[PDB]
């Protein structure tokens, strides 16, 4: 009954890079086994018996450790290596499982498209009003969104909601949704939506008016 | 080749029991080999809960072994899982695995199923469409709709080019998720582009066409 604690939750690497992933234990274990979850794909063993390499994997992953601490370790790193990593164990044991560590490949900077979109007909008839902006294909998956009706900033009743890396492009996509009553969506006129990433000084502004 | 395939309801009411099924295909469940059941999520925690050996029985639970049952039914060639007076902790996808001998390690995993506990009440997804900006990008916004989870598609599944279907928010009890597609200016709007809504759980299915309103 030992917790696994896999630290760091989420990381990124660029192609050749050394990376290490450490797995902990609450109390020792007798050799840790490591499994690697491609995105859409079943789990599949790496690493059995702390060191030893299942068959069918590349040389270039190793994995060490003794009693409560637990590495892999990948000399070079390659596009194909992102993947959520875990560790298990099951000496002491009920056997039991670690949350992983997500491997994503860093890439080089790219900003947002951004389009802003007012609320379907269809919806104000109902009486309610949804006013969503994507913000589409950017790398540093840290970017802060704003939204302002009528120049103030709404920080109330909006929901985000980003993809996973994309496997084509190790890009990411997010999309803000702003709900309002359709009577308060009335009673204003210009709907901001306003992004502020790393590729940017000033925001990237999209906004319509009424 | 062995497959593996998970089976339940997907929302149980708190307090009643769940049940769950994997059938394999390719590999007899009495030959060798323990397929067991785990679970996992919301936090990528995960939990494994039992195992049932290929001599039947000889299984095995952690020590939360009270509300919990594995069976089989080797005429059928699957088993099951029956988990008693089931709580919103028990929420997670369930997967059934099979246990490789020798070689400690899960050498085949199930695709996954989840499974909500949760008194809320099935509610129907109200669809609605988003015309365009910049290079015309178009949307979809799903709204309104419990529990989880609603298929998405543009165009019949035709159109998978420049698609980005945001995960679903739960808002209090409710979902909402949202799509984009982004298309050239020439495509649109000759070329007509509707969005695919399904939901399962109520029987849903509208197809809505994005028009240049």
């Amino acid at each position: 009954d030992i917790q696994m604690t896999q630290s760091p939750a989420i990381m990124s690497a660029s192609p050749g890079e050394k990376v290490t992933m450490t797995c902990s234990a609450s109390s020792s274990v007798s050799y840790m086994y490591w499994y690697q979850q491609k995105p859409g794909s079943s789990p599949r063993l790496l690493i059995y018996d702390s060191t030893n390499l299942a068959s069918g994997v590349p040389v270039r992953f190793s994995g060490s450790g003794s009693g409560t601490s637990y590495s892999l370790t990948i000399s070079r790193m390659e596009a194909e290596d992102a993947a959520t990593y875990y560790c298990q164990q099951w000496s002491t044991y009920p056997l039991t499982f670690g949350a992983g560590t997500k491997l994503e490949l860093k890439r080089a900077d790219a900003a947002p498209t951004v389009s802003i979109f007012p609320p379907s007909s269809e919806q104000l008839t109902s009486g309610g009003a949804s006013v969503v902006c994507f913000l589409n294909n950017f790398y540093p998956k840290d970017i802060n969104v704003k939204w302002k009706i009528d120049g103030s900033e709404r920080q109330n009743g909006v929901l985000n909601s980003w993809t996973d890396q994309d496997s084509k492009d190790s890009t990411y996509s997010m999309s803000s949704t702003l709900t309002l009553t359709k009577d308060e969506y009335e009673r204003h006129n210009s709907y901001t939506c306003e992004a502020t990433h790393k590729t940017s000084t000033s925001p990237i502004v999209k906004s319509f008016n009424r | 080749e062995v497959q593996l395939q998970e089976s339940g309801p997907g929302l149980v009411k708190p307090y009643q029991s769940l049940s769950l099924s994997c059938t394999v295909t390719g590999y007899s469940i009495t030959s060798d080999y323990a397929w067991n059941w785990i679970r996992q999520f919301p936090g990528n925690k995960l939990e494994w809960m039992g195992y049932i050996t290929y001599s039947g029985t000889t299984d095995y639970n952690p020590s939360l072994k009270s509300r919990i049952s594995i069976t089989r039914d080797t005429s059928k060639n699957q088993f099951f899982l029956q988990l008693n007076s089931v709580t919103t902790e028990d929420t997670a996808t369930y997967y059934c695995a099979r246990y490789y001998y020798g070689y400690w390690y899960f050498d085949v995993w199930g695709q996954g199923t989840t499974l909500t506990v949760s008194s809320a009440k099935t509610t129907a997804p109200s669809v609605y469409p988003l015309a365009p900006v910049s290079s015309v990008t178009l949307g979809c916004l799903v709204k309104g709709y419990f529990p989880e989870p609603v298929t998405l598609t543009w165009n019949s599944g035709s159109l998978s080019s420049g698609v980005h279907t945001f995960p679903a928010v739960l808002q209090s009890d409710l979902y909402t998720l949202s799509s984009s597609v982004t298309v050239t200016s020439s495509t649109w709007p000759s070329q007509s582009i509707t969005c695919n809504v399904a939901h399962p759980a109520s029987s849903t299915k509208v197809d809505k066409k994005i028009e240049p309103r």
